[PDB]
């Protein structure tokens, strides 16, 4: 028994997409089928189900009137037509075969839907500077904020791959702007801050952009202050 | 019907894990349980309260009565670490209700409270007419936290994004939370705070525009 | 004892039961009305249909 979803990708808010799920290894028309979605880092959300014959359809309130479930027994295929797409429709879309009491005994691997108005865009890279506020017990945290890029992914290194110990690069968040942001941090000795250079190396292959940002300790010298801060 | 699962449960290997699914008169409904490992589809482990699909270990057992359904995993093993979801069927409605999920941690290392570093908006970002507060949360275990933000003394929900905890190279967890402000909002409060809840302790870091 | 054990409206099949009642159980899921047949007289959830009978082949 297998299910394989397809049709996901990047789409604009107010746009339309058709998802497909190819079924095999069972008598397709004997089973109700469901679409269940999952936003990255979030829980399962049931979207829609359909009886064996297609004679009954069922929808979550959140999608009533924007989504249409259908099936074609000759092609052993389930569909989901998603219209008037919203930011909140960004998720991995699973098809599942139901059994007794709508238990879902077989799942596909899912197809990813990303709802964004964004075009390809390289990141802005801002320093997360160490001062007495990230210096706790002789060590200092410093990083890079990698803001407003599209699409995924970016990769980050430190001192051109020389610095690895204490390095953590976070997963990205899709902001309400339709753009991604992530951070990279390293913990270093406070005594190194005077003498060792720290550079984050950001690579965004989709836009053919790389950025090297030098991350320097905050100078609290009022004689060096600028006006738009 | 809202169904309530605890966000996280930690158990030592060999001990018994109990994951609950709470709802008014859930005992009158049928409850299924799913296991989801990261990067994988859910797997049905219990259906109709207490039945086990073939190939699921006997250590997985379900019960359901009153206002509580429970998935009980006896002799828990490292490989049982997963997110667990309950699903409620009702003969008299159509909708599929899932609980919010429970992260099961199988404890193979000591519990560790988070280090919290709160970065104010950089001079460069403020020059660009934007302001992000970055709350970096590090070296914690188990890998489950809640983050809340304050402007002075008041809670702030708008402009918050939080990542799912990620394993560090030293096998503890890290997470990140962002509060997106305008430069005006930044400079208009005396202070901002990031509050991190772990294992029912809260660590709060504060920054002030004027320091 | 001898009881039907076929699901919904699939082809009739029967089975030998060391119990004295048979059962027909029926409920609604996304497929529609579903029927289970077997040995015994089980408890069911409220709203679910259950017919238990003492004869043979009574749970048709
Ligand atoms: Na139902």
């Amino acid at each position: 028994v297998q299910l394989q979803e397809s049709g996901g990708g990047v789409v604009r808010p107010g746009g339309s997409l058709r998802l497909s799920c190819a079924a095999s290894g069972f008598t397709f028309s004997s089973y109700a089928m469901s679409w269940v979605r999952q936003a990255p880092g979030k829980g399962l959300e049931w979207v829609s189900a359909i009886s064996g014959s297609g004679g009954s359809t069922y929808y979550a309130d959140s999608v009533k009137g924007r989504f249409t479930i259908s099936r074609d027994s000759s092609k052993n295929t389930l569909y989901l037509q998603i219209n008037s797409l919203r930011a909140e429709d960004t998720a991995l879309y699973y098809c599942a075969r139901e059994g007794d009491y709508d238990s879902m005994d077989v799942w596909g691997q899912g197809t990813l839907v990303t709802v964004s108005s964004a075009s390809t865009k390289g990141p802005s890279v801002f320093p997360l500077a160490p001062s007495s506020k990230s210096t706790s017990g002789g060590t200092a945290a410093l990083g890079c904020l990698v803001k407003d890029y599209f699409p995924e992914p970016v990769t980050v290194s430190w001192n051109s791959g020389a610095l690895t110990s204490g390095v953590h690069t976070f997963p990205a968040v899709l902001q309400s702007s339709g753009l991604y942001s992530l951070s990279s941090v390293v913990t270093v000795p406070s005594s190194s801050l005077g003498t060792q250079t720290y550079i984050c190396n950001v690579n965004h292959k989709p836009s053919n952009t790389k950025v090297d940002k030098k991350v320097e300790p905050k100078s609290c010298d009022k004689g060096l202050e600028v006006l738009f801060q | 019907s809202v169904v309530t699962q605890p966000p996280s449960v930690s158990v030592a290997p060999g001990k018994t894990a109990r994951i609950t699914c709470g709802g008014n008169n859930i005992g009158s409904k049928s409850v299924h349980w799913y296991q989801q490992k990261p990067g994988q589809a859910p797997v049905l482990v219990v259906f109709d309260d207490s039945a086990r699909p073939s190939g699921i270990p006997e250590r997985f057992s379900g019960s359901n009565s009153g206002n509580t359904a429970t998935l009980t995993i006896s002799r828990v093993e490292a490989g049982d670490e997963a997110d667990y979801y309950c699903q409620v069927w009702d003969n008299n409605s159509d909708d599929v209700v899932f609980g919010g999920g429970t992260k099961l941690t199988v404890l193979g290392q000591p519990k560790a409270a988070p280090s919290v570093t709160l970065f104010p908006p950089s001079s460069e970002e403020l020059q660009a007419n934007k302001a992000t507060l970055v709350c970096l949360i590090s070296d914690f275990y188990p890998g489950a936290v809640t983050v809340a933000w304050k402007a002075d003394s008041s809670p702030v929900k708008a402009g918050v994004e939080t990542t799912t905890p990620s394993k560090q190279s030293n096998n503890k967890y890290a997470a990140s939370s962002y509060l997106s402000l305008t430069p005006e909002q930044w400079k208009s409060h005396r202070s901002y705070s990031c509050q991190v809840t772990h294992e029912g302790s809260t660590v709060e870091k504060t920054v002030a525009p004027t320091e | 004892r001898i009881c039907y054990n076929h699901q919904s409206t699939t082809r009739a099949t029967t089975k030998s039961c060391e119990e004295n009642s048979c059962y027909k159980k029926y409920w609604r899921d996304h497929r529609g009305t579903i029927i289970e047949r077997g040995c015994g007289c089980p408890k069911v959830k409220p709203g679910v249909g259950i017919h238990c009978c003492q004869s043979d082949k009574c749970n048709y």
